């Protein structure tokens, strides 16, 4: 089981970081030439090189700084949660008597329908007399014109 | 810490630079040296030393009762508003739709556009308190007043009538079909 | 030659506050034309190897220019300077490589999620500039040209993975903002790679990680059956046991529950339609029609239709709004509060949290029968398991028969089927992809794109002329040939 472990740290602090590794070759290599026009040239990717490197650590230094605020400013709010208590507790107080309005309502149509079932017609009633009484005079006239032609 | 190791990097870093230039400078020269020689050397490895500590620093580094209260009704909350929501449509009551269209010109009901008696409308809409369920009381007495007052008309008044004005009609078109068909029909032959 | 540098920064944030764009109109849809005066896309510019000059050039440009809306609009022109001069560069073909690293820079800076999903819509309009690897050409929609173990993602990919890994570790100092941008990140990745790519597909099956009396056993059959499924497979016929013991009196006090929630309706429905045929003449109520529908009141009335809408506005911008940004999501269980779970699971009303529990069921209840059925499975996870870290049969299979065969499909199926059909579609969805990610989803890979131009076709409009022997054939022709 030595072994596992033995690989997993291994595995564990793997890294990339590829432009610290490429300024530490273009430094390893003016030593091996040292031990002994173009050398401008190599001036040329002195600096480059040098720059670049730079350049990264700085960010490095940025991003690291603002996650921190970040967890700091989140951590305060988590503090003073005494403010904001009463409105939610407002909202919930209008949700709470929403249900009890409607509530009230699907009671009054319960007793509707059960009052219904207690019966026949309001406006057939209305139609139906108005149809018996408007007749009649038409069968009264009717009648008094062969009382007449007789 | 792991910002203060990157710093002391950075130092190392220009510590290096200046021998560096410093030594390529003798070389365009070129076309004394083995102090610069050791000098790179030794810097070089110093910092080459110093980004392993950056390394293992940076990866250590990865691994009061109002909250409590604020939780719960925040879960309150988010508890009743799905009752509400199955309140409204899946749990609903609805009303009875019994027919009652006048307009005889008219064949097919649809059975859906149904948007009962407008009276009604306004009373069940004024729930959104013992006041509206009073005034249902009294509808429905009045309802049952006004249905009550011609299902009794139309038996003891107009019922009355039409028999008796509809039983001494036939007695003038067939005893006058008689006195215009008699004479009439046999008087021509 | 530092100087040099200077003085061309100095130039370029000169030339680049003349450009009229703004952030709206530089960053959603569009990408900034070649209005550019080309003569600076020649690299001959006024202050004087060409090309990492050039790159040391612009990174140190962006990185000043972010220490908003200068900063983000600036860069943004950077970045589509760098696209739109691909081709005056020696070896264009590497152009991607300065290109992502000048990206994942600007990633960095950043500095809350507030301004990433301020900032991300521009990523999100420009993902085929991100394929095309090193092709100087422009892809055809739906295939990538970019592979993950190479030079562009060789360590990018680390890098992102990076930034998830951190952002998950705070579980409990995460504001929805937070679970809001790992989405976009994650979603994003999941893009640039094909949909087989060893990396996409979880290649390897890697699991997440009196009321007393009732979240007591709740409690238990959580942590000792769902949460590990193969930790109950692989075991005695007493841990087996163990569970069985919890399992079946809450299960019966659900489906206990279930059956008063759904016999209410079905009253509420049938005295109506009995008063419907009561009073009409002639109509028939046509039985098993349950879907429900809200009355004609409510859906007519516009004061009612009202109160309702201004209801959500409210409670949607106090849901919404700051102040508010650490709020538990909606459907969960809290299981260590113990008071509130029993009041959760024991409404009559509400269904949706004795729905959750059930699906959890039916979820492994599939995978622990389709191992212990077929071997050809449970030899795949024996095989990743050691690739990590070098009568049972019948009471297995006589449990996970009991429940999701015996008690709750024949529940279902009687009592609603428009919830039943979905678990059945759902369970045998899953098996589906089981079986396909046992293979290298190779099926994945025969999808074919079809790439040809197609022209309108032909409509032929002419008809059929006639002939001269007018009558028919000639013979009877003859006839009226005679004088």
């Amino acid at each position: 089981q030595k072994q596992i472990d033995q690989v997993r740290t291994k595995v564990h602090y793997s890294e990339v970081d590829t432009p610290f590794n490429k300024y530490l070759d273009i430094l390893g290599k003016v030593t091996k030439l040292t031990g002994s026009q173009n050398i401008s040239q190599l001036k040329e990717s002195a600096h480059l090189r040098f720059l670049d490197l730079q350049s990264s650590i700085d960010t490095k230094k940025v991003a690291d700084e603002n996650w921190e605020t970040c967890q700091q400013e989140t951590l305060a709010k988590l503090e003073n949660l005494k403010d904001k208590l009463p409105d939610i507790k407002s909202i919930h107080s209008k949700l709470l008597l929403r249900i009890g309005k409607l509530q009230g309502l699907y009671d009054s149509v319960q007793v509707i329908n059960r009052e219904v079932e207690g019966l026949k017609g309001p406006k057939e009633l209305e139609s139906i007399n108005a149809s018996m009484k408007s007749d009649i005079e038409n069968v009264r006239q009717e009648v008094s014109s062969y009382k007449e032609k007789w | 810490t792991y910002f203060e190791s990157l710093c002391e990097e950075e130092q190392s870093l220009q510590e290096s630079q200046t021998h560096l230039l410093n030594i390529l400078d003798i070389l365009s020269v070129l076309a004394k040296l083995p102090d610069l020689h050791r000098e790179l050397i030794n810097s070089s490895i110093r910092l080459r030393y110093d980004k392993y500590q950056t390394r293992e620093a940076q990866l250590l580094e990865d691994t009061p009762k109002s909250i409590s209260e604020y939780y719960s009704t925040f879960e309150h909350l988010n508890r009743d508003t799905l009752r509400y929501i199955n309140l409204l449509k899946r749990l609903s009551v609805d009303l009875a739709k019994q027919v009652e269209v006048s307009d005889p010109s008219v064949t097919v009901y649809e059975m859906d556009k149904w948007v009962p008696s407008e009276k009604l409308q306004g009373i069940l809409e004024q729930y959104c308190i013992r006041g509206v369920d009073a005034q249902i009381k009294n509808y429905l007495d009045q309802i049952k007043m006004a249905r009550a007052k011609f299902g009794l008309e139309n038996k003891y008044s107009l019922k009355e009538r039409l028999s008796t004005l509809t039983k001494e009609l036939n007695h003038w078109r067939k005893e006058w079909d008689d006195i215009e068909m008699l004479m009439f029909g046999d008087d021509a032959h | 030659t530092e100087e040099l540098i200077q003085n061309s920064i100095g130039f370029l944030q000169k030339t680049f506050k003349a450009l009229p764009v703004s952030f709206d109109s530089i960053r959603h849809e569009p990408l900034p034309s070649s209005m550019l005066h080309a003569s600076v896309l020649n690299f001959e510019w006024e202050p004087l190897d060409r090309d990492s000059l050039i790159d040391i050039i612009l990174k140190r440009f962006i990185i000043d220019s972010m220490t908003l809306e200068k900063g983000l609009l600036n860069s943004c022109i950077g970045l589509d300077f760098v696209y739109n001069s691909r081709f005056n560069r020696s070896n264009p073909a590497s152009w991607g490589n300065t290109f992502f690293e000048l990206f994942s820079t600007i990633i960095d800076l950043l500095n809350s999620p507030s301004t990433f999903l301020k900032f991300w819509p521009y990523a999100e309009s420009r993902i085929e500039w991100f394929k095309m690897n090193t092709s100087v050409e422009p892809v055809s929609l739906g295939e990538s040209n970019l592979i993950s173990y190479k030079q562009p993602l060789y360590e990018k990919l680390r890098h992102w993975n990076d930034i998830l890994a951190k952002l998950e570790n705070n579980d409990i100092l995460n504001t929805v903002k937070h679970y809001n941008m790992k989405y976009k990140l994650e979603n994003f990745l999941s893009e640039l790679l094909p949909i087989n790519e060893e990396s996409n597909f979880n290649r390897s099956a890697s699991i997440s990680a009196s009321d007393v009396i009732f979240a007591a056993d709740y409690n238990f059959v959580f942590y000792h059956l769902i949460i590990c499924p193969i930790e109950f497979a692989f075991s005695d016929l007493e841990y087996k046991n163990d569970v069985d013991r919890s399992l079946s009196p809450l299960l019966d006090a659900i489906l206990e529950i279930e059956e008063n929630f759904y016999s209410k309706i079905k009253m509420n429905n049938r005295t109506r339609y009995s008063l419907e045929e009561a009073l009409n003449t002639e109509y028939y109520a046509n039985y098993d029609v349950m879907t429900p529908k809200l009355p004609v009141y409510m859906k007519h009335s516009n004061a009612m239709k009202m109160d309702r809408n201004e209801f959500w506005a409210n409670l949607q911008n106090i849901k919404e709004s700051d102040d508010y940004t650490l709020r538990p999501t909606i459907m969960d269980i809290s299981l260590s509060n113990t008071t509130c779970l029993y009041k959760q699971l024991t409404q009559e009303d509400d269904d949706y949290y004795r729905k959750q529990f059930i699906l959890q069921l039916c979820f492994t209840t599939n995978l622990i029968r389709n191992l212990i059925s077929s071997d050809e499975t449970r030899n795949f996870y024996k095989s990743c398991y050691l690739r990590e870290n070098p009568v049972n049969k019948k009471r297995g299979l006589n449990l996970c028969s009991y429940i999701c065969d015996n008690r709750v499909l024949k529940f279902y199926k009687i009592k609603d089927p428009d919830f039943y059909r979905v678990i059945r579609k759902l369970m045998s969805s899953d098996e589906k992809f089981t079986t396909a990610k046992i293979d290298g989803f190779k099926e994945f890979q025969n999808f074919r794109i079809s790439k040809e131009k197609i022209p309108p076709p032909a409509f032929d409009e002419t008809f059929k002329k006639f002939t001269f022997i007018k009558m028919g054939n000639k013979l009877i022709n003859n006839v009226w040939k005679i004088p």
